[PDB]
């Protein structure tokens, strides 16, 4: 009933291999009953839930900042293969709800 | 320069099942939702169903709730709209329209008209209207069943002071158009006009000259 | 739902004229609003996103503005093509909602109608009936006044008419109507006849032909 979906950005990052990339998802609750996942288009060409809050590749790590709305999805030591393109969800634990896929960003690693 | 085109509207019977398509390019079409909207004729905007870029949640309107049903390729790149338990509501032009989450129904198809009706499909009688300053030469397409049809002059080549009017349905139960062209007098002796009318429910495709006929 | 209505249904201005369309939402919907450009018989076009955002491609003159329930859009100076339905739409929450849609309508000097009268084919008298057409071809106002005489005699229920949109170019209509009979009727009576009382004529236009030519 309330169309929220997330927030996603930056559109297009740009990191050198081995650097730490950090991206944000920001997304307004209408109830504490709600998750947030962390995805990637594998090469398999499917969402794949990288990493989640609430609660793998400790690689891929997920953080709430403590302003209520703003979540860090970052990639440790970020390599060559993690470039493509990533997305973030929000799922209210709602009886028949499902899930809000935010807009998606794209990922690069260089030198 | 995002490209979206319908296919699959035709006439259907109340009940029975019909499967709706929209090819997609110019975009990645993973990365934005799909929707569709329906429009009946001389009716508003109406939302009816919207999916998710992966596919993983799927929407609907109450109206069309556990009868139709929305579905996405991605390697196809196209959205796909199944059908069920047709009504004659459901009479509408249905558009694919992609979404940017909040800013939905960034770019529009122009639709494919869905008819839901018992009668079946009759193909179009075009009738010469011939001329007898400024002239008419037209058309009449005339008997025919569901909607569209497709009217140019000479091939699309002649486009000016053309008036291809709105489908009437008479009392027969058929549509019913008439498209005329306004052109000067001494221009019927020299260029030549010709009708295209295309009717894809019964795919007729009929060609007339219009010729003054002294 | 959020309902939305929208206001007004229907509007006439000249060209360089400002129009204003009110739109009003049940409940409110932050900024998520857009405007749609409608020209009849094509798709939606996207014109204004975000309340008041400007899409690309779109002409500056058009114009959004709204905060809360109301928002507004506005044309700075009307062109002749801009004849189209402009609908708001909200991107709150589901389902998602429309306006019931205002016509824009270009405003004209008065055109004279242009009136052809055509016989029906003797290939339509082989299918069994026949039909007279009359043409009303660029003329404004929209509104005429199409009686037909068979015999000097003024027919009911046996015509049919449909009226073409504005032309994006000059801002005029064309209208057709059309005299469906049986080929016996078509072979009793000889003289038929189209009387056309419009504003733009100083008298009645009666275009009329003979069987037998
Ligand atoms: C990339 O980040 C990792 C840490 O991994 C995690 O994700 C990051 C995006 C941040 O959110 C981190 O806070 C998070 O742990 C770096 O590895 C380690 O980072 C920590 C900082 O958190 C460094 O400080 C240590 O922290 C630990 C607890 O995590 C304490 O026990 C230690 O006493 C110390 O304070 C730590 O030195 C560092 N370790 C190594 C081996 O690097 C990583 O350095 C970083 N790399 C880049 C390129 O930015
Ligand atoms: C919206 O969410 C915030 C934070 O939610 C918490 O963390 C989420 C990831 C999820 O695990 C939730 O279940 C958690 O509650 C809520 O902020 C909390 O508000 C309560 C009071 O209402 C307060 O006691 C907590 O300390 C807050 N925690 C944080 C991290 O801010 C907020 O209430 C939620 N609002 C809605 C609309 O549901």
């Amino acid at each position: 009933r309330p169309w929220n979906p997330p927030t996603f950005s930056p559109a297009l990052l740009v990191v050198t291999e081995g650097d730490n990339a950090t991206f944000t998802c920001s997304f307004s609750n209408t109830s504490e009953s709600f998750v947030l996942n962390w995805y990637r288009m594998s090469p398999s060409n499917q969402t794949d839930k990288l990493a989640a809050f609430p609660e793998q590749d400790c690689r891929f790590r997920v953080t709430q900042l403590p302003n209520g709305r703003d979540f860090h999805m970052s990639v440790v030591r970020a390599r060559r293969n993690d470039s493509g393109t990533y997305l973030c969800g929000a799922i209210s634990l709602a009886p028949k709800a499902q899930i809000k896929e935010s807009l998606r960003a794209e990922l690069r690693v260089t030198e | 320069e995002v490209q979206l085109l319908e296919s699959g509207g035709g006439l259907v019977q109340p009940g029975g099942s019909l499967r709706l398509s929209c090819a997609a390019s110019g975009f990645t079409f993973s990365s934005y939702a799909m929707s569709w909207v329906r429009q009946a004729p001389g009716k508003g905007l109406e939302w009816v169903s919207a999916i998710s870029g992966s596919g993983g949640s799927t929407y609907y309107a109450d109206s069309v709730k556990g009868r139709f049903t929305i579905s996405r390729d991605n390697s196809k790149n196209t959205l796909y709209l199944q059908m069920n338990s047709l009504r004659a509501e459901d009479t509408a032009v249905y558009y694919c329209a992609k979404s940017y989450n909040h800013p939905m129904f960034d770019y529009w198809g122009q639709g494919t008209l869905v008819t839901v009706s018992s009668a079946s499909t009759k193909g179009p009688s075009v009738f010469p209207l011939a001329p007898s300053g400024t002239a008419a030469l037209g058309c009449l397409v005339k008997d025919y069943f569901p909607e569209p049809v497709t009217v140019s002059w000479n091939s699309g080549a002649l486009t000016s002071g053309v008036h291809t009017f709105p489908a009437v349905l008479q009392s027969s139960g058929l549509y019913s158009l008439s498209s005329v062209v306004t052109v000067p007098s001494s221009s019927l002796g020299t260029q030549t006009y010709i009708c295209n009318v295309n009717h894809k429910p019964s795919n007729t495709k009929v060609d007339k000259k219009v010729e003054p006929k002294s | 739902d959020i309902q939305m209505t929208q206001s007004p249904s229907s509007l006439s201005a000249s060209v360089g004229d400002r129009v204003t369309i009110t739109c009003r939402a049940s409940q409110s919907i932050s900024s998520y609003l857009n405007w749609y450009q409608q020209k009849p018989g094509k798709a939606p076009k996207l014109l204004i996103y975000a309340a008041s955002s400007l899409q690309s491609g779109v002409p500056s003159r058009f114009s959004g503005s709204g905060s809360g329930t109301d928002f507004t859009l506005t044309i700075s100076s009307l062109q002749p093509e801009d004849f189209a339905t402009y609908y708001c739409q909200q991107d709150y929450g589901l389902p998602f909602t429309f306006g019931q849609g205002t016509k824009v309508e270009i405003k004209r000097t008065v055109a004279a109608p242009s009136v052809f009268i055509f016989p029906p084919s003797d290939e339509q008298l082989k299918s069994g009936t026949a039909s007279v057409v009359c043409l009303l071809n660029n003329f404004y106002p929209r509104e005429a006044k199409v009686q037909w005489k068979v015999d000097n005699a003024l027919q009911s229920g046996n015509s049919q008419e449909s009226v073409t949109e504005q032309d994006s170019k000059d801002s005029t209509y064309s209208l057709s109507s059309t005299l469906t009979l049986s080929k016996a009727d078509y072979e009793k009576h000889k003289v038929y006849a189209c009387e056309v009382t419009h504003q733009g004529l100083s008298s009645p236009v009666t275009k009329s032909f003979n069987r037998g030519e």
